[PDB]
């Protein structure tokens, strides 16, 4: 219930949302469809981590030792990751970029992502946008349809329990 | 008696917890009411799925090879792959990790192979088709049923079954649901919407089959181990038909070997003239057709026993689909037999050439036969090289430079393409220009370049099968296809005089 949010730093608008949905939940009655759809909505809203970051180690030499030992070559990726760490140090905050590796099949584009997330100690999620044709697989359905699921990024934030989890979008 | 239904069975703690809690809550509610039966069925579901019940795994590889070899004639490569998988699993201690996957043409043995694998490992088989629903519903009386995996557990009454996810490429979000299910780090805690209690699925074995690997999720193929189930040549199909298909059809029709008999020659005829696909899906329907006609003939009273023979099979299955397969038996000076590669087997086709104008200003080549662009360019390259080769070989011929030729690849309604049949077109042009027929039962296939080099081709298996089926005695291949030719069963290549060439001059020495 409301205990899943005392460890979280919840914004104010989502606080109004969860409050009004709790009111709706309380006024409704059990074994009814609306009861269940509001229960799912509130469970998803209380499963999102609303204020937490993962402890990111901005140590340069340790991260370089992490990267240089599980992947041969690929100097550009490691140099960019080290500059990313330096900028995160200077800014004092945990930041975020948008990167893209391009190359022939099987040159380490996918495993370098995992080793990178291990170096920065961020979480790790991967999902492919290859064959998808409808946007509901990212933006999610709507709470009214008969089978409702909140997409594929809210799932990241819920399962990783972080706000800077290094999503890798393959292909 | 609910305590007896799990007494001898090893139960975890947090499961007996909910069991006793529901028993106390059921003593609270009133019996025979719209509140009692629901919780009764739920407490039944808690006390029905096994927890400590297993199946002693079959680790021995000899017994596994025996049970795999009993059923499923052929399939030696898939069998080797399965044996190697069991060896890796025995040596790793567990069986999790990658998820096997069989893909190939339809009706080839991809479901029955999973059943035989289950029988091999002494695991209890269970199949559920994915052609949401794998998680169950919730107990608001809407869905009073668990998922299909919980029903698998209840049915097989064993914690380590072999579930078969059949036809995984016909799936509709179920994609991410399966992606999470097969994961061995989320495997231990599979919470279904019906049973709030988690269940460990880290001992079940998962197999999935498909036909094409062009489904939506690519990260599946990172976790799925692809294994390819190829087709069957006519001999393997005949053996399969005599050992497995005809007995089952007899059982289904209520006949027996004494009443209606299907000899070996009629079965080979049926396969050769009606069923040419890579599977046995069509031959199965054909033998069932024969057996139904036979059942009618014996019941009605036309014959107290029926004997099918290659001179009355058409009375059972109708007109033959395929034909003589040789348009020519003796090739005139102009025509040369090439080999084509379909997706439904091989094919033999001839290349005809003729003069278009009386006397044997340069000449021209007219090309017909519904040829693609690559094939028309191959004809142009072959024309150029044939001119050059005739110049260097018979410098006083004047043919191919002054004559107007027409080149036709018969069966003009069929669209045909490909860089092969370059050497075939060169040979056709040369044999017309010299007025000499090529060797009689000689086939060839190979891509020629502008200077005469013979470049490799594809589909050597199907082309060689179709050549052996058409009475070819000598076949000519590119030298870079020696591997492809020798990775063939010894009975396919047993009686063929094979030649591997790198330049065209060797083809010229063989054909003339
Ligand atoms: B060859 O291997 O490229 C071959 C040349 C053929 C005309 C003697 N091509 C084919 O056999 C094609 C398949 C193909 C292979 C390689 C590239 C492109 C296409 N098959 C046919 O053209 C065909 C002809 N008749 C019936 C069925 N298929
Ligand atoms: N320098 C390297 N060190 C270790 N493994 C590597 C290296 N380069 C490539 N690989 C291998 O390549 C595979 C990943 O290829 P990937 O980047 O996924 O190609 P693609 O995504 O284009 O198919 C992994 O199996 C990885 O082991
Ligand atoms: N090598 C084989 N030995 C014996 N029977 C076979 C063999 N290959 C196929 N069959 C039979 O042909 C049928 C193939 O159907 P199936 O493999 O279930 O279709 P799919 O491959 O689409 O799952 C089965 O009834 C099986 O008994």
């Amino acid at each position: 219930f409301r205990e899943r949010l005392k460890e979280l730093v919840v914004p104010k608008h989502v606080m109004d949302v969860v409050d009004e949905e709790l009111s709706k939940l309380g006024l409704l009655d059990n074994h009814s469809s609306e009861f269940n759809v509001t229960r799912n909505y509130l469970d998803w809203l209380t499963s999102i981590p609303w204020g937490k970051y993962s402890n990111e180690n901005l140590d340069l030499a340790r991260a370089q030792a992490v990267l240089e030992e599980d992947h041969y070559g690929m100097e550009d990726v490691k140099k960019r990751i080290l500059e990313f760490i330096a900028v995160s140090q200077l800014r004092g905050s945990t930041q975020g970029k948008i990167l893209c590796f391009y190359g022939p099949p099987g040159v380490g584009k996918t495993s370098i992502a995992r080793s990178i997330a291990r170096a920065l100690n961020r979480e790790y999620f991967r999902f492919s946008v290859g064959g998808m044709t409808d946007v509901a697989e990212i933006k999610g359905h709507r709470r009214t349809y008969v089978g409702a699921m909140p997409g594929k990024i809210i799932q990241c934030l819920k399962k990783t329990k972080t706000e800077n989890p290094l999503i890798l979008i393959d292909e | 008696k609910f305590r007896e239904r799990l007494k001898e069975l090893v139960v975890p703690k947090h499961v007996m917890d909910v069991v006793d809690e529901e028993l106390s809550k059921l003593g609270l509610l009133d019996n025979h009411s719209s509140e009692f039966n629901v919780t009764r069925n739920y407490l039944d579901w808690l006390t029905s799925i096994p927890w400590g019940k297993y199946s002693n795994e079959n680790l021995d590889l000899a017994r596994a090879q025996a049970v795999l070899e009993e059923d499923h004639y052929g399939m030696e490569d898939v069998k080797k792959r399965i044996l190697e998988f069991i060896a890796v699993s025995q040596l790793r201690g567990s069986t999790q990790g990658k998820i096997l996957c069989f893909y190939g043409p339809p009706g080839v043995g991809k479901t029955s192979i999973a059943r035989s694998i289950a029988r091999a490992l002494n695991r209890e088989y269970f199949r559920f088709s994915v052609g949401a629903e794998i998680k169950g519903h919730r107990r608001t009386y809407v869905g009073a049923m668990p998922g299909k995996i919980i029903q698998c557990l209840k049915k097989t009454k064993t914690e380590n079954p072999l579930i078969l996810i059949d036809e995984v490429d016909k799936i509709g979000d179920p994609s991410s649901a399966l992606l999470e299910l097969l994961d061995p780090e989320q495997n231990a805690n599979f919470l279904d919407h019906y049973l709030d209690v988690p269940v460990d699925l880290s001992k079940v074995l998962f197999i999935c089959t498909a036909n094409v690997t062009d489904t939506i999720p690519e990260p599946l193929r990172d976790r799925m181990e692809m294994i390819n189930v190829s087709g069957y040549v006519a001999q393997e199909k005949l053996a399969i038909a005599e050992r497995y298909l005809v007995p089952q059809a007899r059982a289904l029709c209520g006949l027996d070997e004494s009443k209606a008999k299907l000899s070996s020659d009629v079965l080979t005829l049926l396969i050769k003239q009606y069923c040419r696909e890579s599977g046995v899906r069509n031959l199965q329907k054909q033998v069932e057709k024969v057996l139904r006609k036979s059942a009618y003939k014996i019941v009605s009273g036309e014959a107290e026993s029926v004997e099918v023979t290659p001179e009355n099979l058409q009375d059972f299955v109708g007109k033959p689909v395929f034909t003589v397969e040789r348009m020519y038996d003796v090739t005139p000076p102009g025509v040369v037999m090439g080999l084509a590669w379909t997706a439904m087997g091989g094919s033999t086709l001839f290349v005809e050439t003729s003069l278009r104008r009386p006397q044997d200003k340069d000449g021209s080549l007219e090309v017909t036969g519904q040829l693609g662009e690559v094939m028309k360019e191959s004809a142009r390259i072959a024309y150029t090289f044939a001119r050059a080769f005739l110049m260097q070989h018979a410098p006083a011929n004047d043919y191919l430079v002054t004559s107007h030729i027409h080149l036709h690849v018969p069966e003009g309604a069929t669209p045909k393409d490909g860089p092969s049949a370059g050497c075939t077109i060169v040979t056709a042009l040369l044999s017309l220009a010299m007025g000499r027929p090529v060797r009689q039962n000689l086939a060839m296939t190979g891509e020629v370049s502008l200077t005469g080099k013979i470049l490799p081709v594809g589909g050597i298996k199907e082309k060689t099968i179709a050549a052996k089926r058409a009475g070819v005695t000598c076949i000519v291949l590119p030298a870079e296809n020696k591997k492809d030719f020798y990775d063939l069963a010894a009975f396919i290549t047993e009686g063929l005089e094979v030649h591997f060439v790198e330049h065209y001059r060797e083809i010229f020495d063989i054909a003339f």
